[PDB]
């Protein structure tokens, strides 16, 4: 949340300012470069924005698209019907549980003292 | 009773995917630009990083809804240019080139009726724009292709005669669609102005989680006011007004007591994001089956048989349109399990046999067709005389004038 | 880890280990010592159960999730679009993992395809004709029948089509000869 032109005046050696720097709905993104291409999102920022590393290397910023684009051929009276097919397997995967952790709070709170116990008798239950 | 008539009814369901992604800074909601506040909280440790490693995991969790609710499809599919839908005009509900944003006009006639110390709000991965692209794929791909574009390419075939695939997992043979397709038309063009009518009067499910979004963070705001049994809640008049060797007790004190207030809004978001979790995956298996493909779970797709579906987008939401076949206007029959023949008994092979008092007849289950019955309609599997309410009468044989 | 590093926190008190305040202080002074280190620890336990709770109540809905897909993916075929993997569903194997379980989906998948002239009815002696179960298609001169999902053509017989009213009414309707495989072998 901070206009490009406020940025410098907290500084992080070279990124003070005197670089790259490209405004967004997101914020002020210094260090990388905008290109009109656009891609798949390799990491998100925000805003319809994503940033990758590419190759000279460098680190680009670019509107992410939605994937490819194509038409489809519809007519009232023609139709497509598949002549060849193909099977495919696909795994997916599901967590099922986790640890049985079980914890002893009058060992943790009071260690082997006997004197933090009858401290602890002023607060009753919780322990229990 | 067997239904003579029927009406096309659409209907109207509405749901919730995503909380607005919001942060908060531990130490500017706790100390001003106090540095004693700040020591003096260094002295309780890592709260202020957990409740970051908290709100962090709600913020990406809002990503993963949106996500996983629209991007079914990889592919944008543009619209065909010719309108030809064999007379269902869509037009209400495909994008439009003239508006300022490519939304519908039934998203826009939704769209209006939805209304610092460290707190801040994060903008979403997506914007409204790219929603609004996914649901028109979503739209042309139902439109052109069917189900199979979810099953795997688009294949393209012509509207009105999906339609009849569509009939035909109800039950209802596709004569009872080719012959009277002018007229279900009609009946689907006119539901559709019904939704604008009754959209133009809702949206309660949508409108509360922006109410109680912005009132808890009033709460929150609204806490730092109090003196929690300080002497003041002011912290600079603490410093001045007393010596740091005693006014330690003080800010102790307004430090745990605003402490314990961030403590329980956390948590009061957290046990909201795990409702909202479960609502992002109903809305996700509705649009998985009801839209991508036909699915005959009662009642799941809207009430009636299903016939097919159009998601519409909405802020922080979706909203579906389904379209449902009612049977109507019924009259009684004399009916009976079996008929007997040739002293063999026959039963129907896939309708029901009724009679007028006057002939008997069989017809298919849900729309009244009476037919003669012959042996190419039924099949024989036994003697008369062992089931119950089997009634004597004739099998008519289509092979008999071809004795010659 | 961070319940584990949270002893180390003094809130407040004069030392970390209790032991420092339980030597160096008389009781008198220790009892108001003390007092700030239980309170402290209490409230980093709570916050612990707290959480514990909400990751378990999440987890529930996954397992109970998953056996729900074991039912309707293994013990059968299932048509709900999507439940069983992509595409149309054939069959899963299960497999274990530490803390899960994986699945294999087996799906068909249709693959080549070609354009096709179509028609919804033939009309034939004033008579319609409607596929049984398949689609009218032609290459360009000759009609055929074919089931759906797997171009294999057929002759128009009396046996895959029905019949249900006149030519008048369907809006889009060829004529066509029907075939009657009977006609020679009746004679
Ligand atoms: C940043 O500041 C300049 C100068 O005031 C202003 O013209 C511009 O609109 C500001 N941009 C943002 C993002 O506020
Ligand atoms: C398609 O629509 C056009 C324009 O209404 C019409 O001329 C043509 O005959 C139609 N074709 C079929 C087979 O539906
Ligand atoms: C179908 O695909 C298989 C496997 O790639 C191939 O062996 C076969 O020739 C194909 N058949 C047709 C009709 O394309
Ligand atoms: C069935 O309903 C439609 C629409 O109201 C009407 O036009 C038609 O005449 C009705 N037919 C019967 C059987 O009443
Ligand atoms: C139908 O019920 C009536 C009354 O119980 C009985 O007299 C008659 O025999 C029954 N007929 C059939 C079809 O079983
Ligand atoms: C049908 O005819 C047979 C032979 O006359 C008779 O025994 C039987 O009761 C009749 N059944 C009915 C339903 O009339
Ligand atoms: C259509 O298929 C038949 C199959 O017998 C063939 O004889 C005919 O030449 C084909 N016509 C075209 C235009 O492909
Ligand atoms: C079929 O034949 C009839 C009578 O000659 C004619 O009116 C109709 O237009 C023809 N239809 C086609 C598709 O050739």
């Amino acid at each position: 949340d901070v206009n490009c032109t406020e940025v410098p005046v907290a500084i992080w050696r070279v990124y003070s300012t005197g670089s790259n720097v490209f405004q967004t709905r997101a914020g002020c993104l210094i260090g990388a470069e905008h290109v009109n291409n656009s891609y798949e999102c390799d990491i998100p920022i925000g805003a319809g924005i994503c940033a990758s590393y590419q190759t000279s290397q460098s680190i680009i910023a670019y509107t992410m698209s939605l994937g490819a684009e194509n038409s489809v051929a519809y007519s009232n009276n023609s139709i497509a019907i598949p002549t060849n097919f193909t099977i495919s397997v696909t795994t997916e995967i599901l967590p099922v549980s986790m640890t049985k952790t079980s914890v002893d709070c009058t060992m943790y709170i009071c260690g082997d003292s006997t004197e933090c116990s009858n401290l602890l008798l002023q607060y009753g239950s919780f322990c229990t | 009773a067997i239904p003579t008539n029927f009406t096309i009814s659409v209907t109207t369901e509405i749901l919730p995917v995503s909380m607005t992604k919001t942060s908060v800074d531990c130490t500017m909601y706790i100390c001003g630009d106090s540095t004693e506040c700040s020591n003096l909280l260094l002295q309780y440790g890592s709260f202020c990083t957990q409740l970051n490693r908290a709100l962090t995991g709600i913020a990406v969790e809002q990503d993963k809804n949106t996500q996983e609710v629209f991007a079914q499809v990889k592919q944008i599919y543009k619209t065909p240019p010719i309108k030809d839908f064999g007379g269902f005009n869509f037009s209400q509900i495909l994008p439009d080139p003239s508006k300022p944003s490519k939304r519908s006009f039934i998203e826009d006639l939704l769209f209006n009726k939805v209304t610092f110390n460290g707190l801040t709000v994060l903008p979403p991965l997506l914007t409204d724009e790219m929603i609004a692209q996914y649901t028109s794929a979503l739209l042309a791909g139902t439109i052109t292709s069917g189900w199979t574009f979810g099953a795997g390419a688009a294949l393209q075939i012509p509207f009105a005669m999906q339609m009849a695939y569509r009939f035909n997992g109800i039950g209802v043979t596709q004569n009872v669609l080719y012959e009277n397709q002018k007229l279900i038309a009609n009946q689907f063009n006119s539901a559709i102005g019904k939704i604008q009518d009754s959209l133009s009067s809702a949206l309660g499910k949508l409108q509360d989680v922006v109410n109680q979004n912005a009132q808890a963070l009033n709460t929150l705001v609204k806490q730092l006011s109090s003196n929690f049994g300080a002497i003041s809640s002011v912290l600079n008049d603490i410093l001045s007004r007393l010596d740091p060797p005693e006014a330690e007790v003080q800010i102790d004190r307004l430090i745990t007591g605003r402490l314990q207030s961030l403590q329980t809004y956390v948590t009061q978001q957290l046990i909201r994001a795990a409702e909202i979790r479960a609502s992002a995956n109903l809305a996700a298996t509705k649009m998985s089956e009801c839209v991508l493909g036909q699915s005959k779970r009662v009642d799941f797709c809207g009430k009636g048989y299903h016939l097919m579906s159009f998601p519409q987008s909405a802020p922080h939401g979706v909203v579906f349109l389904h379209v449902t076949y009612v049977p109507a206007q019924e009259k009684n029959f004399t009916t009976a399990p079996a008929i007997c023949h040739d002293g063999k008994a026959h039963f129907p092979r896939e309708g029901v046999f009724v009679s007028n008092g006057t002939h008997w007849f069989v017809t298919q289950r849900n729309f009244y067709e009476p037919q003669i019955i012959t042996t190419d309609n039924t099949f024989v599997s036994g003697n008369c005389d062992v089931v119950i309410g089997i009634v004597n009468n004739t099998v008519y044989d289509p092979l008999q004038p071809e004795l010659d």
